[PDB]
């Protein structure tokens, strides 16, 4: 069972959360989630983004055609894997564009219910209830600015996926390592759950030197 | 197992 | 044993104000479109842009500074609770280290905000209108008139949909 069903009336109209619908919710989140990190940690110029209403907040998403096209491929793929419960982690690695030194690493742990595919009926949780949990995560990600180390140099980012050793991955994806920061500190953030998938967020940064 | 898919080279 | 605020009066008050802003924002006591970024001590901070709240906080923060310039206030406790039932939802306790440089301050600020954020990670999702109760734990001796400026400066508000329904300050002598 579980605890934050949402409005009974809303629920009566929506019916519930199915495995596929959960997969979209979660993939959609990584779309906004990534756009948000890239924007607030200034990985890309701020004039590069544009305002949008989502989750009851005003978020910023990229305007760069190539990036836009890129994230979509990730999202759509992330969507397939989530339906089948194949991806366990999604990591955004941030590093020095020149040296290559990893300076900050955002980690997302995904928990999925293997049995959801055999449900007799949709799970009792409103769309709005799930959005409120997500909005709570995004605000925290924002408040993160005060203590995180400033990223003075020019950075780039990379997307890492962590799954089960029997996944046939597309050509665009290449084998890799965890890419941990050699010496760090980390803060565990809030999570949200669609009652089918659960996402835990956390951020690690290199410990300030000199 | 880890897999990477890098964004376009700015 | 809550979050520690060590420093000169003027500095501790600042910290408190920054802290409380961060709580209001992160927990959703006030709307996001109500906060803005600002530079301070070389860092970026989130602070409200709502006058009512700004004026009020300012009054209590100033008065706070005065009691602070004489190690008179030991701690500050924020009690958030259901405005309907009165059940207590959470309590933020700040411990004062009234110990009368840039770099140094930064570290203090970063940890206060880091400790606040680390904590929201573990609180339940706040989902009801609430009341904010600031408790100032002083020593036994004051220059407060019958509790103060309304016997504890307060303010009501349903300025639309702003989770915070009322905010009130209250003095309490130790022992």
């Amino acid at each position: 069972h579980h605890h934050h069903h949402g409005s009974a009336l809303q629920l009566s109209r929506e019916q519930g959360i199915t495995l596929r619908g959960s997969a979209e919710i979660v993939a959609e989140f990584f779309s906004f989630g990534i756009n948000s990190i890239l924007y607030q940690r200034g990985i890309y110029p701020s004039e590069t983004f544009t305002r949008v209403q989502k989750y009851g907040l005003t978020l910023l998403v990229t305007t760069d055609l190539e990036l836009i096209k890129y994230l979509n491929n990730v999202v759509e793929q992330l969507k397939d894997w989530l339906y089948k419960c194949s991806v366990q982690k999604l990591v955004v690695v941030i590093s020095n564009i020149e040296s290559g030194e990893v300076l900050e690493r955002w980690q997302f742990d995904i928990e999925c219910d293997k049995t959801a595919k055999d449900d007799s009926a949709p799970r009792e949780k409103s769309q709005k209830a799930i959005q409120d949990e997500i909005r709570s995560v995004i605000r925290q990600i924002t408040a993160t600015v005060t203590f995180l180390p400033l990223l003075e140099v020019s950075c780039s980012f990379d997307l890492l996926i962590y799954t089960d050793k029997d996944l046939v991955v597309p050509e665009k994806w290449e084998e890799s390592g965890p890419q941990f920061i050699t010496n760090s500190e980390e803060v565990r953030l809030r999570s949200f759950t669609t009652t089918i998938h659960k996402v835990n967020s956390m951020v690690a940064y290199k410990i300030p030197v000199n | 197992s880890w897999y990477s898919y890098p964004p376009p080279q700015r």
